[PDB]
Order: C-alpha cells, then structure tokens, then sequence
DNA sequence: CGAGTAGCACGTGCTACTC
DNA sequence: CGAGTAGCACGTGCTACTC
C-alpha cells in the first residue's frame, strides 16, 4: 500500500542523504592539516578540528595583516632617510 | 537496563556533535548569525578554508616583496651619507 | 487543502578499543 | 560469551514548510 511506498522512500531518500553528508565531511577533512593521514577520524574529531584549524587561519591573517602595515611604514621611512641623505 | 543506558549516551553523544556544528558554524563569516543545513556548514566551511589558505598566501606574498624592498633600500642608506 | 519533502532526532545492534 | 562505551549507519520517528 501506500505507507509502504512511502516508507521505502524515506529509506531511501534517508539513506542517499547520509552518504551525501559522510562526502561532505570527507571533503571538509581534507582540508585539515592535521588530519592529513587520519581518514578514519570520527564526525566530531573532523568539527572541532575545521573549527580550530579556521580559528587558526583568522588570527594568522590579522598577524600578516599588522606585519604589512608596519613593511609598509618602514619602506616609506627608508625612503625619507634617502631623499634626506641625498647623492654622493 | 543497559538498553536505556546506551540510548541515553548515545543521545549525548549525537548532542556533542550539534554543539560542535555549531561552534563550526560560527567561525565561517557567512554562515554566522544565519541558518543552515549540516551539508551547507560542511560545504561552507570547505570552500572558506580553501579560500583563506588562498588569500593568506597572497598576504605573505606581498610581505615579502616589501621584505626584498626594504632590505635594498637598507643598502643604500647604508652606502650613502657624507662621503 | 493535506500529503510530500527536508533535515535532524532517536533506538538499536554490532565492532573495536581500553581497562 | 567480561564490562563499559565511543562511533557508526540503518530504519524509522518527527514536523515545519511547501505546493
């Protein structure tokens, strides 16, 4: 009968959305440096590990950021210490 | 007995996951504050961390061409002055 | 309209690890 | 069959939202 049609495809349905999800972790895991030989990390290995990995990345940027900034006032700087020198 | 135990440990340990997926979802800039599936959290999360790795990347990249700048310009104020 | 779908929760049984 | 339990994946439960 019906119910039974319809209970077949919530398996179903169910079941391709699980693997759908597993690729989806599977993906997210290959890009953690530290899960580079670890395929078999569980769910919440592969979470908390995304999650500090980008945390990571985000402090990482606001160092490189400060670092340019400061190259930058430096170069200015050397530049105004040669046209205060001036040529040979 | 052990029937409900494990029911019960395994109800926490699904729960440990959603709160996970969830401090996940809050460090990707656009998912915060916004509503999302776990595919789309996974998905996001991917694609910005290939993206960050990208943009850093370029960020050490002009760091360090103002590196090789700066250390020049270094020679040259040195090899200069009142000769 | 009220049944179909999406997407997360649950119960459960089996493996492997650890004591 | 040792006891406890993390992790997994399946079938099924649950329901807000849709057409």
């Amino acid at each position: 009968g019906h119910m039974n049609v319809k209970r077949r495809t919530h398996n179903v349905l169910e079941r391709q959305r699980r693997n759908e999800l597993k690729r989806s972790f599977f993906a997210l895991r290959d890009q953690i440096p530290e899960l580079e030989n670890n395929e078999k990390a569980p769910k919440v290995v592969i979470l908390k590990k995304a999650t500090a990995y980008i945390l990571s990345v985000q402090a990482e940027e606001q160092k490189l950021i400060s670092e340019e900034d400061l190259l930058r006032k430096r170069r200015e700087q050397l530049k105004h210490k040669l046209e205060q020198l001036g040529g040979c | 007995d052990k029937r409900a135990h494990h029911n019960a440990l395994e109800r926490k340990r699904r729960d440990h996951i959603k709160d996970s997926f969830h401090s996940l979802r809050d460090s990707v800039p656009s998912l915060q504050g916004e509503k999302a599936s776990r595919a789309q959290i996974l998905d996001k999360a991917t694609e910005y961390i290939q993206y960050m790795r990208r943009k850093n990347h370029t960020h050490q990249q002009d760091i360090d061409d103002l590196k090789r700048q700066n250390a020049l310009l270094e020679q040259q104020v040195r090899a200069l002055g009142g000769c």
